[PDB]
């Protein structure tokens, strides 16, 4: 093998900047809040998985669902060849029956 | 002409229906043993080196449990102050039922004492004299 | 015009005599001049309670911890804790300030 | 529309008659109703007409 | 406590401090090292080998054991089935002894509910309360109970001290509203009508013996009386009682609550009660 | 006149109260203006620590969302064609110039699109480790009860200077009761802090609580987060969400 011949720069983590430091904020809104939101409407991410998860299998299927419509072709495409693939493995191969 | 009538005295039976969130304290009973067995804890507070809470819906934590199917075991839970002055009452108490010492485990971060074998019923009416 | 005074201490050493300095604070916080059995003094009174542990943090200048409140139940849990001493020098310190064998030698690099 | 009249009441704006099922609806439930669920008197005239046949 | 005091001594609580619980997690083994890899616990070579063996209940192509058997009904309808919560009396005397369900006002299976005495679970095709005898050797509470069945000596332990029972019927969409009224009255909607039972029901629902809703009232205290000399007690009249306009209180056959009519609104937001005044509109509620 | 408080909600006859010192930010040296009760089923639980960090991971593993993805054999351009003929070449067989073996190929177990790492612990669990936090703080020294956060000044500068008289940490968190009524003053200073935090009563969390090393709590937050907590212990389990009308829930 070969290996680095100098060292990187050094890496920097500023650990007190308003991300870090508010990091977790808002998090008992339900409990502490009267249960007018649950926290699983705090999350960011993708709208077929916000507040929710899954396996492989049900994440392309929940995907496809959501957002199946206006997704591009060649995309689309993919997405349901995946779908075939994993119901294929999942429910036909494996060690346990 | 509106088609309807609003009224406001009939929101009596309404407000009837509302649940609610807390468990209510069990009602004063003139005579205790109350018909279903229930009898609420002593006063004065015994003096013992440990105390033992009730549940939320006022009985005395005492559960049966088993694993494996096979592996019978009653649990003692909610215990405050020494849980090993609680281990030795129960072993005097139990051994001379079982003839022998009874194999316990002690949790002393959860405070729960838990015994080998179903002593559920024992276990129960001698922690109502003691007034926990 | 809000200028922090000097950091202090925590280093506390019991009184020459605490009955003598505590005693004064309970005849003027009680004002019975000294009732006998002041020693077991029930401090459950809130008004009690923050009265005598407040003039005593002010004169000898040590404060009971919040997590110590609740244990000053009565008038021997307040002498006792006030009998403790408290030091503010390291493990290390104390070391150094030791009357250490001369083949240790022993630098602060802090 | 309903569903905000009944969490907000009058402030929701939805004009109260509103909540009642309309003429034309109305007729569609009574329509419904007998079609699916007879009267009292005809369940145990029924009733009583299988237990003569029992006999 | 004592476990306080060494929280005192011990350092600060910080997220560098952390630990889990003992035990609480097992640790996943890849199939790197030589214990777990090179074949990686599947065998020789072969079809469970590559991941390929059959399906679940073949047997090499023998005809399996779960196809060879004759096919029988056991579970014909099993979905139309009427399903009845069961209670007993050693449960509702323990719900009153401890003020989760109060006797001084009639029970009916919103209350119950409503003190989580029971569970009701109308998807599951639950259609009531079945009254269950255990516990009337000690029932000792004087009471006035609505529930879709009973048992003749359940009936008998309510009665023996004087207390009431009656069965009713609450048809699908009804009970649902019955079990959670308030998650109803957001909606909007106004309060529907009570179906009457089905065809098969209305023998026991318009029978006295069983306290039906329906029954005609004057052959009550027959039976009433018959139960009472079967059972050894002395039949209480309870007119008498102080309480008895509560005890005989009982709501329209086509009524779900107590107070409320079929075809009010129920604004909650304002404190008050839409009521119709079309004369159709009317008509058909009161029909 | 001592700021004297007390427990709104009963105790357990059983339990005798916490206290602590209540305290004033308006001058440095008025550390002890107060004497406080703490119900002890809050303040005075047992230290659960296992607990501590089952909210602590929760905390940080909701919220994941991972958006590293690979393409598989099947989504990597090209690759339709077989190769070479299998026979009569001398080389390995082979279908695609694009499976996990070839250089340029699909990843075989790479990851696989966004994935969530969601998951809820139980109402009455995360509750608790509110109760638990705040215990550790108080008897580890660690949290001051204050009346109001009303300051003298807005500059900076006091409230770490306060911070270094009293013996607090190089981070503070602070607590207030609702954010529309939250000082002027307290904004401004701790506005351009990093270590010292500004929170709501609602927004206390056992996350924070371990990452900032003193607490600070008003009067009325105490009040706050006592009946929200203690109302966890002796309730139903929900008959529909709560915030759905009951009885005598908010
Ligand atoms: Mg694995
Ligand atoms: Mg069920
Ligand atoms: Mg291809
Ligand atoms: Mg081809
Ligand atoms: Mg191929
Ligand atoms: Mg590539």
């Amino acid at each position: 093998a070969f290996v680095r011949l100098t060292l990187p720069p050094p890496k920097v983590v500023d650990r007190w900047n308003e991300k870090r430091a508010l990091f977790g904020v808002y998090d008992n809104i339900g409990i502490l809040g009267n249960f007018e939101k649950h926290p699983k409407e705090l999350i960011k991410g993708p709208v077929w998985l916000r507040g929710w998860r899954g396996n492989e299998l049900q994440r392309c299927v929940r995907k496809k669902k959501f957002v199946g419509n206006r997704m591009f072709i060649e995309d689309l495409h993919n997405l349901n060849k995946r779908i075939s693939y994993l119901y294929k493995h999942f429910n036909r191969h494996g060690k346990y029956r | 002409n509106p088609g309807f009538v609003e009224s406001v005295d009939e929101y009596q039976f309404v407000e009837r229906l509302l649940p609610p969130t807390k468990i209510p304290e069990p009602p004063k009973h003139k005579h205790y043993p109350t018909p279903s067995g229930w009898q609420p804890p002593r006063d004065p507070l015994p003096s013992l080196p440990y105390f033992v809470r009730r549940s939320r819906m006022h009985n005395i934590p005492v559960y049966k449990e088993i694993t494996h199917g096979n592996r019978q075991m009653t649990l003692i839970r909610k215990v405050e102050g020494d849980i090993w002055a609680l281990q030795k009452d129960v072993e005097e108490f139990l051994s001379p039922l079982l003839g022998k010492t009874p194999i316990t485990q002690v949790n002393e971060v959860t405070g729960t004492l838990r015994i080998k074998g179903y002593f559920d019923e024992q276990l129960k009416a001698w922690l109502l004299e003691k007034g926990f | 015009v809000l200028v922090c005074p000097p950091l202090r201490s925590r280093a506390y050493t019991p009184p020459s005599d605490l009955q003598s300095r505590l005693e004064s604070h309970i005849k003027e916080v009680l004002g019975s001049s000294l009732p006998n059995n002041w020693q077991d003094i029930s401090l459950d009174d809130g008004h009690m309670k923050f009265r005598l542990l407040a003039g005593l943090a002010d004169g000898l200048g040590h404060a009971v911890p919040n997590s110590r409140l609740h244990q000053m139940c009565r008038v021997r849990d307040v002498l006792d804790f006030y009998n403790v001493p408290v030091q503010d020098k390291s493990k290390f310190d104390e070391l150094v300030a030791s009357n250490l064998p001369p083949n240790l030698k022993i630098s602060w690099s802090y | 529309v309903a569903k905000q009249f009944g969490r907000h009441g009058a402030i929701s704006g939805v004009p109260p008659a509103s909540l009642w099922p309309t003429p034309e609806q109305l007729r569609e439930l009574e329509a419904e109703e007998q079609e699916w669920y007879p009267s009292l008197a005809t369940m145990q005239e029924s009733l009583r007409l299988q237990q003569q046949a029992l006999e | 406590g004592t476990s306080l005091d060494l929280l005192r001594s011990l350092p600060r609580v910080s997220l560098a401090n952390l630990k889990p619980s003992p035990n609480s997690r097992k640790r996943e083994r890849r199939p790197r090292d030589r214990r777990r890899g090179r074949k990686c616990g599947r065998g020789h070579k072969g079809e469970r080998q590559r991941g390929t063996r059959p399906r679940l209940g073949f047997e090499g192509g023998q005809t399996p054991f779960y196809i060879r058997i004759p096919k029988y009904g056991f579970n014909e309808g099993h979905s139309f089935r009427h399903q009845y919560q069961p209670l007993s009396l050693r449960r509702l005397q323990y719900l009153i002894d401890l003020g989760r369900v109060d006797p001084t006002q009639p029970i009916d299976l919103t209350q119950l509910v409503n003190g989580r005495g029971v569970t009701i679970q109308p998807l599951k095709r639950d259609y009531g309360v079945q009254l269950v005898e255990e516990g009337a050797d000690t029932f000792q509470a004087k009471i006035n109970i609505e529930v879709q069945l009973a048992s003749e000596l359940a009936i008998a332990a309510i009665e023996k001290n004087g207390g009431v029972v009656t069965t009713a019927f609450y048809d699908p969409r009804s009970l649902e509203i019955l079990c959670k009224p308030i998650p109803f009255f957001l909606r909007g909607q106004p309060i529907p009508k009570r179906m009457l039972p089905p065809e098969s029901l209305v023998p026991y629902y318009t029978d006295a013996k069983n306290r039906g809703y329906l029954a005609d009232p004057a052959k009550f205290p027959e039976a009433r009386l018959e139960l009472a000399m079967k059972f050894g007690y002395v039949l209480p009249d309870i007119t008498k009682d102080e309480l008895f306009r509560m005890l005989s209180a009982r709501k329209d056959p086509r009524q779900i609550f107590f107070g409320l009519a079929p075809g009010w609104v129920v604004n909650m937001a304002d404190k008050k009660i839409l009521k119709p005044t079309d004369e159709n509109l009317l008509k058909y509620y009161s029909s | 006149d001592p700021v004297l408080r007390k427990c709104e909600l009963r105790i357990p006859v059983h339990r005798r109260p916490v206290q602590a010192w209540v305290e004033s930010l308006r001058g440095f040296e008025q550390e002890r203006i107060g004497l406080a009760e703490l119900h002890p089923d809050v303040f005075a639980t047992a230290p659960r620590l296992d607990i501590v960090h089952q909210v602590a991971i929760w905390q940080r593993n909701f919220r994941r969302i991972s958006y590293a993805n690979t393409k598989t054999r099947a989504e990597v351009s090209g690759g339709g064609r077989k190769p070479w003929q299998q026979k009569g070449s001398g080389r390995a067989r082979h279908g695609s110039i694009r499976s996990p073996l070839w250089r340029g190929g699909g990843v075989a177990h790479g990851p696989r699109g966004p994935t969530s790492y969601y998951y809820m612990l139980p109402m009455k669990v995360r509750a608790l480790g509110l109760k638990v936090a705040l215990t550790v703080k108080l008897m580890q020294d660690d949290l001051h009860i204050v009346d109001s956060l009303e300051l003298p000044t807005a500059d900076p500068q006091y409230l770490t200077e306060l911070a270094q008289y009293r013996h607090w940490g190089s981070s503070v968190l602070l607590v207030d009761l609702t954010h529309e009524e939250m000082p002027k003053n307290v904004v401004a200073a701790t506005s351009g802090l990093n270590s010292f935090n500004l929170i709501p009563a609602v927004g206390l969390n056992v996350y924070s609580m371990l990452k900032h090393q003193t607490l600070v709590l008003t009067l009325p937050s105490v009040a706050f987060l006592e009946d929200k907590l203690l109302w966890q212990d002796s309730r139903y389990t929900p008959l529909y969400p709560f915030r759905l009308p009951y009885s005598d829930f908010p």
